[PDB]
């Protein structure tokens, strides 16, 4: 939490499309409508309860620290994956990690699976957990 | 030692090729065509055990006690069955055909030396072979006849004791050949430096073959007499000389012959016309079919050259020294027995007593015999019986007369043959002193038939003493062993219940007693003899029982059952009286006594003897000798009734083994401590049964053993500890075996299980780790997914390239 | 037989890990029951585990902890080979008596006798224990015995 908290302020510049140092229950949908698809108004009211302080830039930060909470580092993850690669190839086989995620631990379901590998980096059978790791941590791109 | 040497081709086999099994399930089962059968136990329901037969894969139910223990492959073609873990009817019958089919015919089994008839000559009896057996113990080389003989010779020299080799067995089991070989081998290792002496031990065979041999349904050169040939040696162990003894010659043959059977070869040689010069000396016409004492069964023999053998027989005599006058006396007497059979009579003049129907033959007889056909026939018709101070002229009919003739023939032949044997001995005898001998016996072994008569009894009763002779021996060897190992115990000789059957027969009140007594009486008969038998011995002797019925399909009549060690034998006394004593004109004899022919003269000279009474006498002689010597036993066995090599008839072999002496040798021996190992071997075999008890440092082998047994909860009865080795009751090593494999297997597995434990346990550490590992991997991938699929994230994350 | 609530705490420990390695759900594939006990120090025989509920394949039976205990306490009352038990055992392949044996034979004993070991499993424990055949090609089994007995992590 350092330099991009100022960037959350830069990403406060488009929050504030109409400039009021705030964003009404529709200010948000206005910015959304101006570029892609449009969120529900009941997707505007049913969420009225996530703001321990209405909403500005210093509340956009703090109403998100409920989701970015419970994460592990980039080296911590790229080591958990390293626990299944004794030969230090920086690569798990595809059928292996899949079996690993689907049939052991907290078994992924048909969907979470379908969704995790949809954009997973796999070349000639090998799954790159290093590169994959970055994707998952904002060091790469989703 | 031994390896690949050619001579051992038909002696040893590839121990490595025989090298290319569950005790609980594998076993022998009785099969009607193969004696026994290999089988794998299925289930059990008390005594009701069901199994599978490897050969046909079927099923049959068999009483548990019916089942016989099977030996591990570890004991295939074992040279001496005295070592096999399981020693029985089946394990023996198996180890026998197995070897025999591989070409092996000499198999040990303790003191015995079982030899299965080859029915084909073998490369085993060569000089070089002879040389590798010279001086070697039996455990030092493949089972062979030569070793019984050699180990016999080097036993004589070493111990300075007489040696006796007893060959036995059914007819055609090849005991004569074995005996010749024994003799040859003894001559080939103790030679001296007409012709050589041993040359005559060799040429005596022919003449004796001509009179004691004949073709019979079983064999083609069957010795029909018992023989005890002694060989004597000097102080330097070389052959000093020999002598012979005959026993029960088949007199019957001289006048009767069954289909596919001839009379003694001599009669056919005599009518071979191989020596024309003699036909006139004998008054014979070179066509045997013509004569009625030999034209009964068949006349020729596939492998017998009635002409060659005759020429050789002639030379044999010349090589034996018989003068021509002697050799011819024999020839004449023999030929005359052909005329006696062609001497016919008339019965009904007007009076109803008999009278000759021609003299032409009677004359030819009187000629060769050296008498007066007149005197001859006069006496053959109206004899001069004698009693007290009066000599009556008894008259006899056709029957009495024609039967008299045949009796004269038989009687003459026996007398003759006996003379010949005595003669031959005169030759083979030496006037030098002899230090020790080694005698080879050879008489028909025990045998039971559908109809056993007087003859069979004579033979069985003999082997009876003989078998008792063996047991005694075994008994002696057992003791000296036990005493040797400080473990001697609850004993009594083996020749025990063997004695009762024996007394029932030879002793004063005995059977043969009643027969010889009842023979002095005139109008005695079966019923009178039968009466007296039952009288003195029925319901008073356990060995003597009344006929129970048939134990085989073609068995016949019987009057009494004799409990021989070989089994209860049904003897029918029909005929015994006529057979025992030999009716012959006490008159004719007087005439032939006064014959002018020098030999016929010796043949009928006056004394001062019934068959039964003669035999038990010359048997007493024998046994008294045998007991003053060192035994060796060679059991001859016929594989099948087809002279076919390799063919093995189970029932036939199993049978022999029974009365053979082997199965009893097993039994009398079973009551002691058969299986016996030496502490060393015991340790390296059964430590596995008690590892956790062996203090740890190479302890003394009896202690290791004293412990394995002690710890094994070993019952004191089952075993007994020597000083050099440990003895065990029969089949115990069997249990010690199974108990050995279960454990060995379990131990291995417990190790295999300790190894598996080592592995897993090693990966535990990594599994503990990898958990947190995958735990991270899984959870985070899940946060990222909720994020990505957040309505505020794609929104936000879209809110920024700018 | 009866278990130390401490020796029971070790079991939950392991039972859990294993429940996890085939998906956390309070169950454990029977075909792991043996392996779980092994992780405790028990050295079951296949016959032993199949005898208390163990199975041959993955995915036939599944066991809550509740059943593992009874099953576990059972495996404890089984036979565990001793040093001697193994020694005399191997000693029976050693003709001479010096304590060696054709590594081939050894490979044979383990993969051919008793309840056979998979080559991958033998090949595996020669490296782990670090067995090494002399020039001629024979092994000194006494060492190979105490190694296995010793364990992955000695003292
Ligand atoms: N030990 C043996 N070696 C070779 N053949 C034997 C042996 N014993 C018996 N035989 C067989 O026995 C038979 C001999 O029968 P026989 O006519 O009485 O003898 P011989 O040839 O001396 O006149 C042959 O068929 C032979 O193959
Ligand atoms: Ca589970
Ligand atoms: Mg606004």
């Amino acid at each position: 939490p350092q330099k991009q908290i100022q960037e959350m302020k830069e990403a406060f510049s488009m929050i504030d499309v109409d400039r009021d140092g705030f964003v009404s229950k529709e200010d948000i949908k206005a910015i959304s409508e101006q570029l892609g698809r449009a969120p529900d108004d009941k997707e505007l009211t049913a969420m009225l309860k996530e703001a321990p302080g209405p909403l500005n830039f210093t509340m956009f930060l703090s109403i998100f620290s409920d989701k970015l909470s419970g994460t592990d580092s980039e080296e911590t993850i790229r080591n958990a994956f390293a626990m299944f690669d004794e030969q230090e190839t920086k690569k798990l086989n595809i059928e292996y990690i899949k079996d690993l995620l689907e049939n052991m631990g907290d078994n992924f379901n048909k969907d979470e699976m379908r969704m995790t590998f949809k954009e997973a980096p796999v070349e000639g059978g090998k799954f790159d957990y290093v590169k994959f790791t970055a994707m998952i941590k904002g060091s790469g791109e989703e | 030692i031994d390896f690949s040497d050619p001579d051992f081709q038909y002696l040893a086999v590839d121990r490595k090729k025989l090298m290319k099994f569950d005790g609980k399930k594998n076993c022998w089962v009785p099969d009607e065509k193969e004696g026994f059968a290999s089988a794998e136990i299925q289930s059990s329901k008390g005594d009701e055990i069901t199994v599978k037969i490897v050969a046909d894969s079927s099923t049959r139910t068999v009483k548990k006690d019916d089942i016989q223990s099977m030996n591990p492959p570890k004991f295939e073609k074992l040279e001496d069955m005295a070592n096999m873990t399981y020693l029985n009817e089946a394990s023996v019958l198996y180890n026998l055909r197995s070897r025999y089919t591989s070409g092996l015919i000499y198999t040990y089994s303790g003191l015995f030396c079982i030899a299965v008839n080859p029915y084909r000559r073998l490369p085993i009896y060569t000089d070089s072979v002879i040389a590798k057996y010279r001086g070697k113990r039996k455990t030092e080389i493949p089972p062979h006849l030569f070793s019984v003989a050699d180990n016999a010779y080097q036993n004589m020299v070493t111990d300075r004791e007489n040696q006796s080799c007893l060959i036995t067995g059914e007819s055609g089991a090849g005991k004569t050949e074995n005996t010749k070989k024994v003799i040859m081998y003894l001559a080939k290792v103790a030679c001296a430096v007409e012709g050589s002496l041993e040359d005559q031990i060799i040429q005596a065979n022919p003449v004796l073959e001509a009179y004691g041999n004949a073709k019979t349904t079983r064999n083609n050169n069957s010795s029909r007499f018992g023989k005890f040939i002694r060989i004597h040696f000097g102080p330097t162990g070389k052959i000093a000389g020999a002598d012979i003894e005959t026993y029960l010659l088949e007199k019957s043959r001289v006048t009767y012959q069954q289909s596919a059977e001839r009379n003694y070869h001599i009669f056919y040689q005599i009518c071979s016309n191989a020596i024309p010069e003699l036909n006139d000396v004998m008054l014979v016409t070179p066509d045997s079919g013509l004569y009625s004492f030999i034209n009964q069964g068949c006349l020729t023999v596939d492998n017998i050259d009635d002409v060659e053998e005759f020429k050789l027989c002639d030379e044999a005599f010349d090589i034996l020294g018989f003068t021509k006058e002697e050799k011819q006396s024999m020839f004449k007497c023999t030929a005359s027995i052909l005329h006696m059979g062609e001497m016919k009579f008339k019965q009904r003049p007007r009076e109803e007593q008999a009278e000759s129907d021609g003299t032409a033959e009677a004359e030819k007889v009187a000629f060769l015999c050296g008498i007066n056909a007149g005197d001859l026939l006069k006496a053959l018709l109206k004899p001069k019986v004698k009693v007290g101070t009066e000599m009556v002229t008894k008259g006899q009919n056709m029957n009495q007369v024609v039967n008299s003739v045949g009796a004269l023939a038989k009687s003459l032949y026996d007398r003759m043959f006996n003379w010949l044997v005595r003669r031959v001995n005169k030759t083979l005898d030496t006037k030098a002193k002899r230090n020790y001998y080694i005698g080879v016996l050879d008489i028909a072994g025990f045998e039971i038939f559908d109809f056993n008569s007087f003859e069979q009894l004579c033979i069985n009763y003999t082997n009876e003493r003989l078998q008792q002779f063996f047991n005694h021996h075994m008994f002696i060897l057992e003791q000296e062993e036990y005493k040797k190992e400080g473990i001697a115990w609850e004993f009594i000789d083996f020749g025990m219940d063997l004695q009762m059957c024996i007394d029932l027969i030879e002793k004063p009140m005995g059977i043969l007693s009643i027969l010889e007594e009842e023979c002095m009486f005139p109008k005695a008969d079966d019923k009178s003899f039968q009466d007296k038998l039952y009288q003195n011995h029925m319901g008073k002797n356990r060995m003597f029982t009344k006929p129970g019925k048939p134990t085989r399909p073609n068995q016949g009549p019987a009057h009494f059952e004799l409990h021989h060690y070989a089994g209860n034998v049904p003897y029918s006394i029909t005929g015994w009286l006529e057979k025992n004593k030999d009716p012959i004109n006490e008159n004719v004899v007087a005439l032939l006594g006064a014959s002018k022919e020098p030999l016929v003269a010796e043949l009928f000279k006056a004394p001062e003897q019934t068959i039964s009474a003669v035999h038990r006498e010359s048997l007493n002689k024998l046994m008294k000798n045998l007991y003053s010597t060192h035994p060796h036993f060679v059991r001859c066995i016929i594989p099948n009734e087809l002279k076919q090599p390799g063919l093995v008839d189970a029932e036939l072999v199993l049978h022999q083994l029974q009365c053979n002496g082997v199965l009893e040798g097993i039994r009398i021996c079973r009551k002691g401590f058969p299986s016996r190992l030496i502490y060393s071997e015991f340790k390296q075999r059964y430590s596995i049964l008690a590892p956790n008890a062996i203090p740890q440092g190479f302890v003394d082998g009896k202690t290791v053993s004293e412990k394995i047994l002690a710890g094994l909860q070993m019952d004191p009865a089952e075993y007994r500890l020597g000083t050099t080795k440990v003895f065990f009751k029969a089949g115990v090593l069997g249990n010690l075996e199974e108990m050995r494999d279960e454990r060995l297997s379990k131990i291995i597995s417990m190790f295999q299980a300790h190894i598996r434990g080592y592995l897993i346990r090693k990966a535990y550490k990594k599994l503990q780790d990898q958990r947190i590992g995958l735990s991270v991997i899984q959870r985070n991938i899940r946060k990222w997914l909720v994020l990505r699929n957040w309505q505020w994230w794609k929104l936000y994350s879209k809110v920024k390239p700018l | 037989p009866k278990l130390s609530q401490d020796e029971i705490d070790d079991l939950k420990d392991v039972f859990e890990l294993f429940d996890f390695w085939d998906g956390r759900d309070g169950a454990v594939d029977a075909f792991k029951l043996g392996d779980v006990c092994r992780c405790l120090g028990i050295n079951p025989r296949n016959e032993d585990v199949f005898a208390v509920g163990g199975t041959h394949k993955m995915g036939e039976k599944s066991l809550p902890f509740e059943e593992f205990l009874p099953a576990y306490e059972g495996l404890m009352d089984c036979e565990q080979g001793t040093f001697a038990d193994y020694m005399e055992a191997f000693k029976t392949f050693d003709r001479e008596g010096q304590g060696f044996i054709s590594g081939a034979e050894l490979r044979h004993v383990l993969t051919a006798l008793g309840e056979r070991l998979s080559d991958e499993d033998v090949d595996e424990i020669i490296k782990l224990t670090d067995l090494q055949e002399d020039l001629e090609g024979n092994v000194k089994y006494e060492d190979f015995v105490k190694k296995v007995m010793a364990g992955p992590y000695p003292d």
